[PDB]
């Protein structure tokens, strides 16, 4: 994680996965 | 040559240069040339005439900007040559070009003459030992570390979707449209003119781009948001004055998904993604829905993931899993993948040697890619 | 004598005329164009949707949709608009006064023909109508009763063998590669060359380039080598603006997808292999006759040198003793219509109509019992 | 049905009249004289609080409806000509003034460029409006304004007046007449807008293409030796009675060159049309190139159209436009009305179309029910 701390455009405070609800 | 290869992700808006060893692009700057706005013949004005990188950001008010690349195609080849020489400057990489092999990145389905001239420039003006040109969509999967997925690279200039299954690319399933970050910036300029704010100058294109980056979100329900009274978020200009952006905040990026509002004959980002998935063979499609990888700056829009998920849900078959794997590092995913590729020993067998280019001629760079 | 209309609803181009005529009276592209801009105020003299040549002239602002895709009507409202334009505006005739002999490709969905009959009888109220296989009509136009018709138009390429008037439904072979696919491949290779065409309006420009410049190479590799080693094959085309664009090897790579579908990504046989397979599916006794009466039809078979290439390929595939003879009449683009006119001018055809009485009695499904 | 009134508001001038008329009945500066303040206030102001704009528009429209148009406002429909991409808040404030206060039946917010197209009888052209605030190019193709290929630059009458004021204050030579018969530069700190406008319209003119290029080159004068063309004679413009400002000859032809000067950005009044045209759809170019319509007060300056067409043909040959717009035949239209009121004449032609005007316009009942005026932004 901190290895990308210095880059300008790293969008944080967001989830990394947008997915539909699992179904059995 | 055993020296560390140099990876130069060639963005239409922002180029990212570094060495293959590094985990991140140590160097990166906008892809434009800034000249003095007035035709300077007297002394004491902005000397040099060519401002590239943070220098252009220092005196950005006084410069006229000119991008060399438009829609992922190099237009001003002198400006692009200047840009690449500036990459090998004392400011960036502090190195000679003749020492290190180079890995370029180019948009898919681009003109052959663009790649041919890029190779000629990199082999003639710079005495580079070797060269290799990759597509960014292939590199995004390298960066993510997965073997399969649908890469939706929405850069500054070009927005393209590419499905790959187990390292096999579907050339006929690739989708590509020219609605991208710069077009969203132009539409934001138009909507801000509708707000009553003028950004006529090419330099002012940079600050309207900054407004796009700072305060612009994609609403799941644009009609409800438009009906709802907007907060009129306040933004600070470089000079000091404030501006109330207003509902334009959610109207400019909406053209990425629904360009036809402004009369643009384009598919839309969700449309190209879904059609790239559907054009592939049927058995793969479910897996292609289960591995969607975002890339490029335009995917960093606030609420972009939710709206894209909604659109893909209402377009995809019912009760089908969707996974829009949106890594936080998606802006620099392409360069990171290029670095990972160049680190591999297999890259030694991929780039074309200088003698190979001299002997085989142009067609080598066309054939060694595939 | 009340002349019966003949309306060949091609996938790309709609043709229409009266039975007994030599050529179609109206020939216009089968497109429905709609204005692209919505928010801004619209001018004075405007239509909600444009049809046919009116959409073609005003294609700069309009966005075009083809109602028929791969020979299957996907937008029935647009196809109804096309028929209305064909009858009232172009032909200038009341549809209720004359029968109509429509055409459809083989092996299409049954619902397509059923909806065709329903639209003709309910919306337009024609006194009778008929649906005919395009290949049979094109064989009628050539003045033959035995032969194999490889009819290849904007949407589909279908091969139909016929012997002494007796069709062979089990030997018919249909391919989705025709026309529009070649236009898209031409767009792709043009994009590689440098000229980017993306909008639907530019599809018409690319189609015009395909019609004007492209040709079939007798030997593909030799022509590719000649293009690489020389600029004799380069030819210049002028866009509507005035820009001049040079086309090189792409002249003979776009139609080469007819004989090599692997360029388009489809794992299907070429048109020569499809024709040979269709012939070989027939009985052994009649195959020779088919080899002597291969008939090219449709508009996409108008490339220069396609007859020679097809003859060479079939001769390579077929046994040496059999004599191959590809028949490519100069007017073959309209051969599907002309035979239809002949089929509508015959006296014995008055019993083959689907009268409105029969349609009311049995419903649309009668189209499957009468036509084919 | 009673004839619908037509209004075209602008920063410099407002054009008002009745539909189906050969020309506007009234054309006046867009100002209102509030008591106690010497210099009147501009009616059409963007980026101000809505109450002040509401009051200004109320007073000005009352003046229009009871000083120039001698008729009630409630009886007759309205055809308001507003330029495309007009500021939204000004537009809903104007419609609110028209509906809530005056209770007009319906207002048609027609676009200026399409109306200007209607006057000629053609249905496709590249309409350039050289307004006071800014110059704006918009292509129309078959009654469909192509908003995607819009263009604009701030080279209207405002920038020209500012340049004139700067040049006059630099080369100021005014005979005060009170023991100051000699030149007395910058006796007044700032010239009023009216004097600058009168000097611009009366004295200044647009020079030929070759003369303009030579003037632009001689402005730098890098290793130049009297390369400028010989200027016109100076003109002694009277100010305030006694004062006599000796407007120099060079200003009269050099002040307007800011419109056509490139300045290392490839942006000018002439280049604006080419930039818009190169963005148009491939099929629409030729019909848009052969049909050019110029409107706006700045276009009425003497010799403007000749210089514009010459500059268009000159810039076409440059490498940026040579490939695409090289072999093109540009031709200017000559609409029946003067370029000040071509847009008004279009609105007047649209006004007499009584049957459609009811449906196209927004009824006051609809506005009361909703309160939302239609716009080409998302709804
Ligand atoms: N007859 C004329 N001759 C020359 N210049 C004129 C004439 N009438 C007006 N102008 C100038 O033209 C400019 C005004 O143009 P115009 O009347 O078309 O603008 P407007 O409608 O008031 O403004 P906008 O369109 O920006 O809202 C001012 O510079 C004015 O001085
Ligand atoms: N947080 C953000 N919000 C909106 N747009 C952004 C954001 N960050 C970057 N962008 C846009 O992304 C673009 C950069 O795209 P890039 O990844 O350089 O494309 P390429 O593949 O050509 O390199 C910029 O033009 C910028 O406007
Ligand atoms: N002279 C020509 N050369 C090459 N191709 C042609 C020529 N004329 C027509 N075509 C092609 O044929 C197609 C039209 O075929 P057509 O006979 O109308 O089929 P259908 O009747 O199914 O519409 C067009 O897409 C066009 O590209
Ligand atoms: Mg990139
Ligand atoms: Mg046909
Ligand atoms: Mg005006």
């Amino acid at each position: 994680d901190p290895k990308y701390a210095d880059l300008p455009g790293i969008a944080r405070n967001e989830p990394d996965v947008y997915e539909t609800s699992d179904l059995p | 040559i055993a020296n560390q290869p140099v990876v130069i992700d060639n963005g239409s808006g922002v180029i990212k240069a570094g060495f293959a060893g590094d985990q991140i692009p140590k160097y990166c700057f906008p892809n434009y040339v800034g000249r003095p706005k007035h035709v300077r013949v007297m002394a004491g004005a902005l000397e040099g005439d060519i401002f590239i990188g943070p220098k252009a950001e220092e005196h950005r008010g006084l410069l006229s900007i000119r991008y060399p690349m438009e829609h992922g195609i190099v237009k001003d080849w002198n400006d692009m040559e200047r840009i690449w020489q500036y990459v090998y400057s004392k400011d960036q990489l502090q190195t000679f070009s003749e020492e290190h092999p180079v890995l370029l990145t180019e948009a898919p389905l681009n003109p052959r003459k663009n790649r041919e001239r890029a190779a000629e420039v990199f082999f003639e003006t710079f005495n580079v030992p070797a060269l290799f040109i990759s597509m960014q969509a292939v590199l995004s999967l390298y960066a993510t570390g997965r073997t399969t997925g649908v890469v939706l690279d929405s850069g500054d200039g070009v927005t393209h979707a590419v499905p790959i299954y187990e390292g096999f690319a579907m050339p006929h399933s690739i989708m590509r449209i020219d609605i991208a970050g710069r077009d969203v910036s132009r539409f934001l300029r138009l909507y801000l003119r509708k707000e009553g704010y003028d950004f006529h100058s090419s330099s002012e294109f940079e600050i309207v781009k900054a407004i796009k980056e700072r305060a612009c979100y994609l609403s799941i329900n644009p009609q409800k948001d438009e009906t709802l009274e907007t907060e009129k978020a306040q933004y600070y200009l470089p000079d000091g004055s404030t501006i109330e952006i207003g509902p334009s905040r959610f109207r400019a990026p909406e053209l990425l998904f629904r360009p036809d509002l402004i009369g643009e004959e384009s598919e839309g980002i969700h449309e190209v993604l879904v059609f790239a998935i559907q054009k592939s063979d049927m058995d793969l499609r479910r897996t292609l829905f289960s591995n969607i990888v975002l890339s490029g700056g335009s995917t960093l829009f606030k609420g972009f993931g939710d709206r894209l998920l909604s659109e893909v849900k209402k377009l995809a078959p019912k009760d089908v899993k969707i996974r829009i794997s949106a890594p936080q590092e998606r802006l620099y995913s392409t360069w990171i993948g290029g670095s990972i590729l160049a680190s591999l020993d297999t890259f030694k067998k991929m780039w074309v040697s200088k003698k190979e280019y001299e002997e085989d001629g142009a067609r080598s760079i066309h054939r060694k890619t595939f | 004598d009340i002349a019966a209309l003949v309306v060949d609803n091609g996938s790309g181009m709609c043709k229409a005329g009266f039975a007994g005529d030599d050529a179609p009276r109206a020939v216009f592209p089968s497109i429905v164009g709609r204005p692209r801009h919505q928010g801004v105020m619209v001018g004075m003299g405007q239509k909600d949707s444009y049809v046919g040549d009116e959409a073609q002239s005003k294609r700069g602002i309009l966005t075009l949709k083809y109602p028929i895709e791969h020979g299957i009507v996907t937008n029935w409202d647009d196809m109804e608009k096309i028929w209305h334009h064909t009858f009232y505006n172009e032909l200038r005739v009341a549809p209720e006064e004359h029968p109509v002999l429509l055409t459809e490709a083989p092996l299409n969905p049954k619902a397509n023909r059923e909806k065709m009959t329903q639209i003709m009888f309910e919306t337009f109220n024609t006194p009778a109508m008929y649906v005919a296989i395009q290949a049979v009509l094109s064989l009628y136009a050539s003045g033959r009763t035995t032969g194999i018709v490889m009819d290849s138009g904007d949407g589909v390429t279908h091969t139909v063998p016929i012997y002494e008037g007796y069709a062979l439904p089990h030997a018919i072979l249909r391919l989705d590669l025709a026309g529009r696919d070649l236009t898209d491949y031409l767009m792709k290779i043009l994009t590689e060359r440098g000229y980017s065409f993306t909008t639907t309006a530019e599809r018409e420009i690319v189609r015009d380039i395909k019609e004007k410049l492209c040709y079939v190479a007798l030997d593909f590799e030799q022509e590719m080598a000649t293009a690489a080693s020389s600029s004799s094959l380069e030819k210049s085309y002028e866009l509507p603006d005035g820009q001049v664009i040079t086309i090189g090897n792409e002249r003979f790579r776009c139609p080469e997808a007819l004989f090599q579908p692997s360029f388009l990504g489809m794992e299907s046989c070429g048109i020569h292999e499809t024709t040979f397979n269709s012939i070989m599916k027939c009985d052994v006794d009649i195959r020779k006759d088919l080899y002597a009466n291969t008939v090219l039809s449709g508009g996409t078979t108008m490339y220069p040198g396609i007859a020679d290439r097809m003859q060479k390929e079939i001769t390579a595939l077929a046994p040496s003793t059999m004599k191959i003879k590809i028949i490519a009449p100069p007017e073959r683009k309209y051969s599907v219509w002309i035979g239809g006119s002949i089929l509508a001018s015959l006296s014995t055809f008055q019993q083959m109509w689907i009268s409105k009485q029969e349609y009311d009695e049995s419903g649309p499904s009668i189209v499957h019992r009468k036509c084919f | 049905e009673k004839t619908a009134v037509v209004i075209d508001l602008g920063e410099a001038f407002t054009k008002c009249g009745f539909a189906g008329e050969t020309g506007p009945r009234c054309i006046i500066p867009s100002v209102i004289k509030k008591a106690g303040m010497p210099k009147p206030i501009k009616v059409v102001q963007y980026n101000i609080n809505t109450e002040e704009l509401y009051s200004y528009l109320k007073e000005f429209i009352h003046i229009l409806y009871f000083r120039h148009l001698l008729v009630n406002p409630r009886d007759r429909r309205v055809v308001v000509i507003e330029s495309v991409l007009c500021p939204s808040h000004f537009r809903e404030t104007l419609t609110r003034v028209l509906f809530k206060y005056f209770e007009v039946p319906s207002v048609l917010l027609a676009p200026s460029h399409l109306m200007a197209l209607l006057t000629l009888g053609i249905n496709s052209a590249m309409v350039l409006d050289c307004g006071y605030r800014e110059s704006l190019v918009l292509p129309i193709y078959e009654g469909i304004p192509v908003l995607n290929c819009w263009g604009a630059l701030p080279l209207g009458g405002k920038a020209l007046h500012k340049e004139l004021e700067t040049q006059l204050l630099e080369q100021c030579t005014v005979d005060t007449g009170a023991a100051k018969e000699q030149s007395l530069p910058s006796v007044m700190g700032s010239i009023p807008e009216g004097v600058l406008e009168d000097i611009k319209v009366r004295t200044c003119f647009v020079s030929d293409l070759t003369r303009g290029l030579k003037i632009q080159a001689a402005k730098f004068n890098i290793d130049g030796n009297t390369e400028r063309p010989s200027p016109p004679p100076n003109v002694d413009y009277p100010l305030d009675g006694e004062k006599i400002l000796h407007v120099l000859g060079s200003i009269r032809d050099s002040v307007v060159e800011i419109l056509f000067e490139q300045d290392n950005e490839e942006k000018s009044v002439a280049t604006l049309i080419l930039d818009s045209l190169m963005q148009c759809p491939i099929d629409t170019r030729k019909q848009l190139a052969e049909n050019l319509v110029i409107i706006g007060g700045t276009s009425m300056l003497p010799g403007f159209l000749h210089r514009l067409l010459a500059e268009i043909r000159y810039l076409v040959e440059k490498p940026k436009y040579k490939k695409t717009l090289g072999t093109k035949t540009f031709r200017i239209h000559t609409p029946p009305a003067k370029a000040n009121c071509v847009a008004w004449l279009g609105g007047a032609i649209f006004g007499a179309l009584q049957d459609i005007l009811g449906s196209r316009s927004v009824s006051k009942e609809y506005y009361n029910q909703t309160g939302r005026i239609p716009d080409w932004c998302s709804l």
